[PDB]
RNA sequence: ACUCA
DNA sequence: TATAATGGAGGGATGCAG
DNA sequence: CTGCATCCCTGAGTG
């Protein structure tokens, strides 16, 4: 977010979370969500 | 009785006991309020003597928690109890000239 | 002192008898004319603590000047209310029963 | 057991589950001192268990226990314990909160990107403390008990008390929120611009991020109290300090819709 | 050994964390049994417990700093140098 | 966006870190009256009120400016804790 | 004003009775108008035959009857009552053996009447009962999932009416048979049925493989009565097999008409899948002392015949819509109904044991109370009983004609996949494809189609005309999606010279199938395209140029419009609206042909041809149950001569008889300085001048005094401590008076109530003693005006104990209701929306001098983003508002059919008319063309939107025809660089308002357990900071906010109050403590004898609870 | 900018590419009532022979406003990201295309008319499954997005 | 899984 | 549950 | 406090145990 | 393989 090295204590676990579910909704010849829950 | 748990809408999101205040632990407000009465309370206390200051607190329950007869506030000061009824009864004056004057405790009245 | 840890264990039979402070010994909970706690009940003043801050059950003591106290005549304590949140009863069973949540 | 407002009473099932428990028990106490045979004696512990069962854990093992004349099972500690309504989801790690508010929003095209437009009234309501001590420093009340008495008559609000809400909001920031929040700019950190009218005004280009649109969307708003939670909210929250996505590193906060058409 | 995040999230070393994602019944059993002790290493366990939690401004690698001027800071100095 | 932004990120190792001390020194204002400022009478943050200028009641924002200046030292075990109250309030009284 | 409709499509047939799912099905429920020896076995009727006789003395039913109303409609709205019928029943008790006979008729309670419109009035509150969509009974044949070459026969009765069976053949051989989960050879069965080997090899012999699957010896070796004794002790294990035991339990399960009941529709399809005939709607009979089959061997034939892949069988598709059926009014209160008769006939059994075995009469017999629970339960807290929807008249309407696939007896939300979702190709004229709820409601959640009607069956069924030869009857069949399948169907457009069809190809449906067909092999042909969509969807023009997902929110939409107090019908109409309002008994008409005799704001005299004086009285100002006010006005001068079904009032959000849910307003669609960015909307401060989207709106407010075991509320004027400014506008007995204008923290009702005992603390003894003062007994607990509502006081309603004619629930002394009204200026942040899915919020109110305006002075009155339309494809919208152009200037208003209806050339037509009334004015008034409008014609001509060439006439009525105009910017003067799209649109204001949903809480109530606030702005409560929130701030960093998000700012008692204190003192807010859910759920923890312990660093225990807990 | 029912361009070239369309559906047609391809086969060349029709139109639409109608308001809103994508357009001003069935197999007749001429309440009907059934994925779909998401900041919390 | 019948066999055996 | 995002 | 009365229903995934 | 047990978006309104 800041495109520089990242501050100790940023709770990096949550960002990627968040990262990774906020796309969830727009995913659908696709396996598409079901496929990111089976890996 | 009527069960806490009754459902309200046919989700299960929301029970009947959810929409029921608390009407017995004070507010904040009403807590705030208290603790603005007792310190209004001592500023105005403070314009008397210590000794009248005392005997009011003494006889109206502030210190200890009991209020103290005639008798035992006048013997506590070594004085009689016609002389600590009067001593009480020019320190009210005080204080009730202080309030006319000042009108600090009026907005506690309610 | 500050928190650091918490810890979560089984209780001894012991230690729930530690925590209690008084058995319920009747099902009833309110009477029915006085809207007031039944003795002995699930919402006895006696074992959970007293339903108004620093006043016993019948009135005798009705000020912080007794903290601590226990009435000799309705028999309890005068402290905060507050207590009625914290306090546990027990209930001693005539057969042991087994915790569901070890069995199922 | 409380006391509503007709003066019914409401109680917890918890309480019927402790009084079936209880009144097996002492009958099975009486049925032992009295003599009982051992078949009466066994269906008597046979449904204390089962009682023990219904208190901890109730559905778990046979049928659920319920009140008379209903299908509703009764609520046990484990109910309480567990689940999307349980104790841990809904009062441990989330809770309802003082100081917020709630409102349509409305796009407010002339606000710069670390502002917001927020009504008079929802920030009278939200900053009523402080607005009662700065009333009070200023001679528009006696003390904080006439200020708030003032503020709860909306007739008896004269126009210097929206001057020390002025004052008071100075240099602070609100949390604006919009649900679902998905990822960490769900929330973001403004600097309140008091407008007449009952409608947030958003920034347009934060809405991306919040994907929120004006077609009937609303905003929730939270006050950051101390020093340490403003100063937060100020440095790392602000909607001017993130400007690119956490996850892909590209812009997400820039020109859309209208804007990238006129240029 | 590779485990999806489901099982992972519930064989965490910490119990509240463990207890407040799912199968609460479960996780509580085998906790009260092994007589677990939670560290409050996450953010789960101090966001239960209302407590400031180990990151961002919680974090020991800022939470200690010190702010401090310099005339306040001198007039220190040489009050410990008179020592 | 906040004024210097970018220099106050410069300043430290870690944002949090720059968000401790300014949060620290802003409830050093507060507690103190503003009167420990290492801001000069001229350099002193500014509100446009009905009246006109006033000081600015805002600690956080002055605590900002403050660090922009350079006139503020921040680190780790700089004195022991209750020395540094009391010498503040030798200097600065309640 | 004139009026242009267009379409060449000629309906044979009016659109049916809209709201006779709900009548019809109630009056055949009830069967009240005929008399009673010549009632049909159905509804009320049927449930008492099914109860009765009830055997053990033997108590008979001969029939029943209903009474009047004991009040009528609107003193049950007034007083809180349910407008119901009472119910007698004559019963006869007789003695078998005695021959004696007592015969009285018994009082049942009372039954809730329907209303006119099809609604109901339950404890005061109009409520509708939406009927339910479900898999209809009888006997179906699925595809076996796990094995491909094997199937399932499926036997399904009424829900509640028996177990589902289901017939399988096992990987064995033999056929299983499964009922209430338990399995067991259906040879078994058979058996008891008196099935030999013999019947069997010759019946089932044809197909192979399959019989001696079906044979077990050891089973025919037994006579039908060992084998039903095998039987019982297969399905109910540990029960003693007494053989009496065993008759009644298989009796009960599969030959009991009490306890199993097939469908009358549930038998016409098991007949008509089957080929059989049912002597009744049981799988079996008990005839002559034993078991008879009925059902179990033509299915197991099918069965057999069908994996045989014997031809002439099929697999059945069970969302198609001849197996899926209709539940209404009738049928579900009718199930209820039978429920609390059962219960009753119980207790009539147990009564004819207990007391004197000879001295009973059918009034001690019965006991009522079961029935009344049944009937008010159904009618009060059943799912399908819904509180009614009459935002406008339309809202009900559409309500009334809903149709769920939830509720009880049906599908749950997690056990709706897509396939009952789906939009099925038989929703053809039956269930409109685009009405749909918009979430997680979508599919389960549908509408009825406008020419659909629901037979006795159940069945939906939607009319066609018959086609024979190339000729197109006037004769219409309404045909069920099973009989539809069979016809080869043209579509309603084809092309007609008179009655003979003028096209060499046709658009046809097979089996839904799309066919292009020839003239002679049509066997029907639709009634109009109105048929395949709902009442709804059927009100937007142009549909056919809208995406459906837009259309639907349009229909959506619709449904939320507030009446307006100057609303008008669209100038683009579909030709509906007169028959929604009509139907929506909003609107009142003229019974027979007269003359007006009176007109009154609140009554209308008419007399007819009969001489007789009808008096009609008008509902002034009513308020519905969302708060919108229904209020009719008189359309009618006195000496006016009225026809039959001429229009006497106007009803709510309606114009001259046509429906009103909005107003026209001349819109131009540009952007505008990022107001109406994302769909926001930019509006004239002329709509607020000139009263457009103003709406009334009525809240009611309660308050009781009640009897107090401390002594009595009373609601009095004197209140304790208050100012003569606090109690103004209150009368002597406390109530606020008639007219006086409320604000929030007003008064409404005074109310003292006698104060808790407490002792006063020492700061009080003090307090008291300086001013000399005594405490009162009572506390003020007067009913005040909430935050963000008042207005003007319009009625109050008192009720007292010991009055006439009102008792109130016990320990109540007295009831207050005080109506307050508002009229509602459209304002920022109220919603905006069309028939097309436009939907957007006020974002920007400019003066008129700022609104881009014509040549001619006229500004637009809203301004809408281009950007919303090309993503959403909602084309209608944009020849709306080019109809409505040419609409503004030729002073008329038009009827555009759906799906025929205007098309291109003639708007292009009536633009140029408009144009030559636009500009050939201005001509003849001695102006010519602008300086500004050239240099736009310059742009244009830039743009290929005119011929270069032209004169500026011909190239502005090229852009007129376009529907685009030159506009000026009113801040500059100068033009937009481009014509702009401008006309008359029509825009509804829905329910959603600022003023409703503004809401903010510093601090307040707080729960009793979890001491969290509150929820709501009803209860004053605070925003909820779930899951995400607190994962937000934690993605931020932001420990301190955070954490004051879990203490300071919710259930950390003393942290809140100290923190409160903190900042009304100037401090800064204290540290946080333990939040008191915390110590909730140790305690909690601890009741399930787990030991929860807080520790330090050196593993101590920490106690969070402060000594308290601890003896 | 504004947008008018004559801003979305019907191209000349759509009638050819249909009249197209139809002799290829009719060759098809008569090569399988003789024998030479299945039924199967068939149907899998409609579907594709309209795929690559509606690709056609679709290129048609876009070539014909860049050359001819290049400030056209729908291009415009297309090309600068604004407002739309080229499906939607091809919609708008070509055709609807094929829609499928409830059982997610395609229809044999694809929808030929656009929004801007109007269609038939038969495609109208066509079009409402594949609607109500991208509304039913959409439903379903934030559930599961949403237990993922909570999966995942549990297991990453710490 | 069914006390009362548990109960009712258990009667049933005197 | 019904409605909104 | 005594007539006799005697057995009441349309999901799907994975993780355990028999 | 079968049976039982568990999670299955959020906030908001109303009633
Ligand atoms: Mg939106
Ligand atoms: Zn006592």
């Amino acid at each position: 977010s800041m495109a520089r090295p990242v501050s100790i204590g940023e709770a990096v676990g949550i960002v990627a979370a968040q990262s990774i579910g906020e796309p969830g909704t727009q995913l659908t010849i696709t396996q598409g969500l079901p496929r990111v829950i089976e890996l | 009785p009527v069960s806490l748990e009754t459902p309200i809408g046919d989700e299960k999101d929301s029970f009947y006991g959810d929409f029921i205040p608390d009407e017995h632990l004070p507010s904040p407000v009403d807590a705030a309020t208290q603790s603005l009465l007792s310190e209004e309370l001592e500023k105005a206390l403070s314009k008397l003597s210590e000794r009248e200051a005392m005997v009011l607190k003494l006889r109206k329950g502030l210190i200890d928690g009991r209020e103290h007869t005639l008798e035992e506030v006048g013997a506590f000061f070594g004085v009689t109890r016609e002389r600590i009824r009067q001593i009480e009864n020019k320190a009210l004056r005080k204080l009730k000239y202080h309030e006319s004057r000042t009108r600090k405790l009026r907005d506690f009245l309610d | 002192k500050e928190v650091r840890k918490v810890r979560i264990a089984l209780a001894s039979p012991e230690k729930i008898r530690s925590w209690s402070y008084g058995e319920v010994e009747k099902p009833e909970t309110i009477n029915y004319r006085t809207l007031k706690p039944e003795r002995d009940g699930l919402f006895d003043e006696r074992i959970f603590g007293p339903i108004k801050d620093y006043e016993c059950a019948c009135g005798k003591y009705k000020r912080q000047r007794f903290e601590g106290k226990v009435c000799e005549r309705c028999g309890v304590e005068v402290t905060k209310s507050i207590v009625r949140r914290y306090r546990m009863g027990h209930i001693e069973l005539a057969t042991p029963a087994a915790h569901i949540w070890f069995v199922k | 057991m409380v006391q509503v407002d007709g003066g019914r009473f409401a109680t917890s099932d918890l309480n019927d589950l402790y009084r079936r428990l209880i009144n097996r028990n002492n009958r099975l106490k009486k049925l032992l001192a009295q003599g009982a045979p051992e078949i009466i004696i066994r269906n008597e512990k046979r449904m204390l268990q089962e009682a023990v069962d219904a208190l901890l854990d109730n559905g778990r093992r046979g049928a659920p226990v319920t009140n008379p004349g209903s299908d509703r099972p009764l609520r046990s500690l484990t109910d309480i314990l567990s689940g999307k309504q349980g104790r841990f989801r809904q009062n441990l790690l989330g809770k309802r909160v003082d100081y917020s508010g709630r409102s349509v929003i409305v796009v407010g095209p002339q606000l710069k990107l670390h502002q917001c437009g927020l009504p008079k009234r929802m920030a009278l309501e939200l900053f009523k403390p402080f607005l009662l001590k700065k009333m009070e420093e200023k001679g528009i009340a006696p003390n904080v008990k006439a200020a708030r008495r003032m503020l709860e008559r909306q007739r008896d609000i004269k126009d210097e008390v929206w001057d020390a809400l002025e004052e008071v909001i100075h240099g602070k920031v609100v949390l604006l929120n919009r649900a679902p929040t998905l990822h960490r700019l769900g929330i973001q950190a403004f600097q309140p611009v008091l407008v007449e009218g009952q409608s947030i005004q958003l920034h347009p280009l934060v809405c991306e991020a919040f994907n929120a649109d004006f077609d009937g969307d609303q905003m929730a708003v939270h006050v950051p109290l101390s020093s340490f939670a403003q100063a937060e909210a100020r440095i790392q929250m602000l909607s001017a300090h993130n400007l690119l996505s956490p996850a892909s590193g590209e812009p997400l906060a820039k020109p859309s819709r209208d804007i990238i058409l006129g240029l | 050994l590779l485990m999806g995040v489901t099982k992972s999230a519930l064989s965490t070393k910490s119990w509240l964390s463990a207890a407040s994602f799912q199968n609460t019944t479960h996780v509580l059993t085998e906790a009260a049994i092994a007589g677990k002790k939670d560290e409050l290493i996450g953010l789960k366990e101090n966001v239960i417990l209302g407590r400031l939690i180990p990151a961002g401004t919680g974090s020991d690698f800022v939470r200690f700093t010190q702010v401090v001027d310099q005339k306040t800071l001198k007039a220190i100095e040489e009050a410990r140098k008179e020592a | 966006a906040e004024p210097g932004i970018d220099k106050l990120f410069g300043m430290v190792d870690s944002k949090y870190r720059l968000t401790v001390v300014v949060a620290k020194r802003a409830q050093q204002l507060l507690r103190h009256g503003f009167k420990n400022t290492v801001l000069e009478p001229e350099e002193r943050p500014k509100m446009q009120t009905l009246e006109g200028l006033f000081d600015d009641p805002n600690a956080v924002t002055w605590a900002m400016k403050e660090l922009l200046t350079g006139r503020l030292v921040f680190g780790e075990n700089l004195v022991p804790e209750d020395r540094l109250q009391k010498e503040m309030e030798r200097l600065y009284p309640v | 004003m004139e009026i242009k409709r267009f379409g060449r499509i000629r309906e044979v047939i009016p659109l049916p009775p809209l709201t006779e799912i709900q009548v019809e099905s109630y009056r055949r429920a009830l069967q009240a108008d005929v008399p009673p020896e010549k009632r049909e076995n159905v509804g009320i009727q049927a449930a008492f035959r099914e109860t009765f006789p009830i055997e053990e003395l033997v108590l008979d039913f001969l029939e029943y009857r209903l009474g009047e109303p004991p009040f009528p409609q609107d003193e049950c709205r007034e007083k809180d009552l349910t407008y119901q019928a009472p119910l007698y029943a004559r019963l006869q008790l007789i003695h078998k053996d005695t021959g004696l006979i007592k015969e009285d008729e018994v009082f049942l309670g009372h039954i809730p009447l329907m209303t006119e419109d099809g609604s109901f009035i339950i404890n005061g509150a109009d409520r509708v009962i939406v009927s339910q969509i479900h898999r209809s009974p009888g006997v179906y044949f699925t595809p076996d999932p796990a094995r491909p070459g094997r199937y399932i026969a499926s036997i399904i009765p009424l829900p509640k009416r028996g177990p589902w069976i289901d017939l399988e053949v096992e990987p064995n051989g033999v056929v299983s048979m499964k009922v209430n989960k338990r399995k067991f050879p259906l040879v078994l069965l058979l058996r008891v049925l008196g099935y030999d080997q013999e019947t069997l090899a010759r019946e089932l012999g044809a197909y192979g493989e399959l019989v001696q699957g079906l044979m077990d010896e050891s089973v025919f070796a037994m006579r039908p009565e060992e084998a039903l004794i095998r039987l019982f002790t297969l399905l109910r294990p540990g029960d003693p097999p007494k053989r009496d035991k065993a008759v009644a339990y298989v009796y009960g399960l599969i030959a009991d008409p009490r306890r199993y009941d097939l469908g009358e529709a549930g038998r016409y399809k098991a007949e008509e899948k089957l080929g059989i005939r049912l002597s009744g709607r049981t799988l079996a009979r008990f005839e002559d002392g034993e078991f008879k089959d009925e059902v179990f061997l033509p299915t197991l034939r099918y069965l057999f015949a069908l994996t045989a892949g014997v031809p002439g069988h099929e697999v059945d598709d069970i969302d198609h819509l001849g197996n899926r059926r209709i539940r209404t009014v009738g049928e579900l209160m009718t199930d209820q109904f039978r429920v609390g008769l059962a219960r009753l006939a119980r207790g009539v059994r147990e009564r004819m044991l207990m007391g004197s075995e000879d001295s009973l009469t059918p009034a001690k017999l019965v006991n009522s109370r079961p029935l009344e629970a049944a009937i008010r339960e159904f009618f009060s807290r059943s799912q399908l009983s819904q509180f009614k929807d009459e935002t406008n008249p339309l809202s009900s309407l559409r309500h009334k004609r809903r149709i769920s696939a939830l509720g009880p007896g049906g599908l749950t939300r997690e056990r709706a996949g897509f396939d009952v979702r789906d939009v099925h190709r038989t929703h053809y004229g039956r269930i409109c494809p685009v009405e749909t709820p918009e979430g997680a409601n979508i599919g389960l959640i549908t509408s009825l189609a406008a020419y659909a009607r629901v037979d006795e069956l159940g069945f939906i069924r939607t009319p066609y005309r018959r086609v024979v030869g190339g000729v197109v009857t006037d004769e219409v069949v309404y045909m069920t999606a099973t009989e539809e399948d069979r016809y080869t169907i043209a579509q309603a457009n084809t092309p007609l010279e008179g009655n003979r069809i003028a096209a060499e190809r046709v658009v046809a449906r097979r089996k839904g199938e799309p066919v292009i067909v020839s003239p002679e092999e049509v066997e029907f042909m639709d009634v109009s395209p109105k048929q395949v969509f709902s009442v709804n969807t059927n009100l937007i023009p142009f549909l056919e140029h809208d995406d459906a997902n837009r259309a639907l929110m349009g229909s959506n939409m619709q449904t939320q419009a507030v009446p307006l107090i100057r609303a008008q019908a669209p100038v683009v109409m579909t030709g509906l609206e007169e028959r929604v309002v009509r139907d929506s008994l909003a609107a009142l008409y003229a019974e027979e042909d007269g003359e007006v005799a009176k007109v009154d704001g609140n009554r209308i005299v008419v007399r007819y041809e009969d001489g007789r004086l009808v008096e009609y009285p008008l509902r002034r100002f009513y308020r519905s149950n969302q708060g919108t006010a229904l209020d009719q006005r008189p359309r009618v001068v006195v000496g006016q001569r009225v026809r039959k079904g001429d229009l006497l009032a106007d009803g709510p959000a309606s114009e001259n008889g046509f429906l009103a849910l909005g107003q026209n307003v001349l819109v131009a669609i540009m952007p505008f300085d990022g107001y109406n960015f994302e769909d926001a909307i930019v509006i004239s401060e002329e709509l607020l001048k000139r009263d457009f989207y103003t709406s009334i709106h009525i809240e009611r407010y309660e308050i009781e005094a009640r009897d107090t075991k401390l002594g009595p509320e009373r609601i009095t004027r004197d209140i304790p401590h208050l100012s003569e400014a606090a109690l103004r506008d209150l009368d002597e007995e406390g109530v606020v008076r008639i007219g006086a204008e409320v604000k929030p923290g007003d008064i409404l009702v005074g109310r003292t109530s006698f104060k808790g005992e407490s002792e006063p603390t020492p700061e009080e003894r003090l307090l008291r003693s300086i001013f000399g003062e005594k405490a009162r007994d009572v506390k003020d607990t007067s009913l005040r005006v909430p935050p963000g509502e008042g207005g003007i006081v319009v009625r109050t309603v008192r009720l007292r104990r010991g009055d006439p004619g009102v008792e109130l629930k016990p320990g109540v002394r007295e009831v207050v209701r005080v109506y307050v009204a508002q009229k509602r200026k459209l304002q920022v942040g109220d919603k905006l929306a069309n028939r097309h899915g436009n939907k957007g919020v006020v974002a920007k109110i400019l003066p008129v001098e700022d609104m881009p305006h014509l040549p001619d002075g006229t500004p637009v009155d809203v301004i809408l983003n281009p950007l919303g339309v090309p993503s959403r494809m909602n084309l209608g919208q944009i020849l709306e508002t080019h109809l409505g152009l040419a609409g503004y200037f030729l002073g008329q208003r038009y009827i555009s059919p759906i799906f025929d209806g205007a098309k291109e050339p003639e708007i292009k037509e009536l633009l140029a008319q408009a144009f030559e009334v636009y500009f050939g004015k201005r001509k003849g008034e001695g102006f010519g063309v602008d300086k500004r409008e050239v240099e736009v014609l310059r742009r244009a001509e830039k743009l290929g939107l005119v011929t270069p060439g032209k004169t500026p006439e011909e190239q502005l009525k090229e852009l007129f025809l376009q529907g685009k105009v030159v506009l000026y910017d009113g801040r500059t003067g100068e033009p937009i660089e481009g014509p702009i799209v401008v006309g008359q649109m029509f825009i509804m204001k829905l329910y959603h308002m600022v003023e409703d949903k503004m809401h903010a809480r510093s601090t307040g109530p707080y729960s009793l357990i979890t001491q969290q606030p509150l929820g709501g702005k009803a209860q004053f409560g605070g925003q909820r900071f779930g899951e995400m929130e607190v994962w937000a701030l934690e993605a931020y960093g932001a420990a301190h906010t955070l954490q004051e998000m879990l203490t300071l700012k919710s259930d950390d008692i003393e942290g809140r109050n100290a923190a409160y204190e903190a900042i009304i003192k100037g401090e800064d807010v204290p540290e946080p403590s333990v939040p008191e859910s915390f110590r909730v759920l140790v305690k909690e923890l601890q009741a399930l004898a787990l030991d929860v312990q807080t520790l330090d660093e050196k593993d101590n225990p920490v106690d969070i609870f402060e000594g308290l807990a601890s003896k | 900018i504004t947008i008018g029912i004559d801003d979305a361009v019907i191209p000349e070239e759509k009638k050819q590419y249909l009249e197209e369309a139809d002799r290829k559906l009719l060759q098809i047609e008569q090569a399988y009532e003789m024998g030479f391809l299945t039924d199967r086969e068939r149907y899998d060349q409609i579907l594709q022979l309209w795929t690559e029709t509606t690709e056609k139109v679709t290129q048609a639409v876009f070539k014909n406003f860049e050359e001819n109608y290049p400030f056209n308001p729908l291009y415009v809103m297309a090309q600068s990201g604004a407002r739309g994508n080229p499906q939607q357009i091809r919609q708008l001003c070509g055709l609807r295309g094929l829609m499928q069935k409830p059982s997610g197999e395609t229809f044999e007749v694809p929808v030929r008319s656009s929004f801007r001429e109007g269609l038939t309440v038969l495609e109208y009907f066509i079009s409402s499954h594949g609607a109500r059934k991208g509304g039913a994925d959409t439903a379903l779909r934030t559930a599961d997005s949403g237990y993922l998401t909570r999966k995942l900041v549990d297991v990453t919390h710490e | 899984s069914d006390p009362v019948r548990q109960y009712l066999h258990e009667i049933g055996q005197v």
